[PDB]
């Protein structure tokens, strides 16, 4: 059990819907100011037009 | 955190298993070399 323990131990233990499109819209922004979070979720999620 | 206190006691527990182990295979020594003094002896009652 200790040795199948320590193979269990290399395994990660203890939403992210948009995260990486909102994160690399970010990181290409252009521009200098604030970019509310808000502006990233309303422009990321559309998902209809 | 408890799975590493259990390492931290399976680091002695694994020392333990090779100590017993160790027992074991030096009993097992034990045994294999008694029986090589009996082989011995019996070779030398068999050359009698």
């Amino acid at each position: 059990l200790q040795d199948l323990k320590k193979e269990i131990l290399d395994s990660p233990r203890s939403i992210t819907s948009n995260t990486v499109a909102k994160s690399e819209l970010q990181k290409s922004i252009k521009f200098s100011g604030s970019i509310p979070e808000i502006y990233l979720d309303v422009v990321t999620k559309e998902t209809i037009s | 955190k408890l799975l590493r206190e259990l390492n931290q006691t399976s680091d002695l527990n694994e020392r333990k298993m090779l100590l017993q182990a160790k027992s074991l295979w030096i009993d097992v020594a034990h045994n294999t070399d008694a029986c090589k003094n009996l082989e011995n002896e019996i070779s030398g009652i068999q050359q009698k």
